[PDB]
């Protein structure tokens, strides 16, 4: 819907939740998919 | 003999399929259930 | 392209590393989405 990404804003969430020896740097550096406002990585309150 | 292969086409099937598969349900499915072996693992309470 | 699922097997992976205090016991238990075959969770070999 938004092609250009000019009113998009990307998050990244359950960033505690990743695999062991995994990390979303490749992703929060915007490299991976770069958009053109970025990734913000947020971390909420688990279910427990 | 279109018609008379027309007539006994559904009867020969029957005869031979259905009301003897239905008899084979009422009277001879219960022994061979009952016989397979392992009678604890024939009957798995499902977690449901 | 199965949809009685007749020749359908369903997998559950990464079993350990559900979010914290949730468990997949309903979907394990072919509770959640019904399978013939039903599911068969499995912990493979972590990226580390």
């Amino acid at each position: 819907v938004d092609p250009q990404g000019q009113r998009t804003i990307g998050v990244i969430t359950k960033l505690d939740l990743m695999d062991e020896g995994t990390d979303a740097r490749d992703v929060l550096e915007n490299k991976l998919l770069p958009l053109r406002r970025g990734y913000i990585g947020v971390v909420n309150r688990s279910q427990k | 003999v279109n018609k008379t292969v027309r007539d006994l086409m559904p009867k020969t099937i029957m005869h031979l399929m259905i009301n003897n598969t239905k008899e084979f349900i009422f009277s001879e499915l219960l022994a061979n259930l009952y016989s397979c072996g392992d009678q604890n693992t024939l009957m798995e309470e499902s977690a449901e």
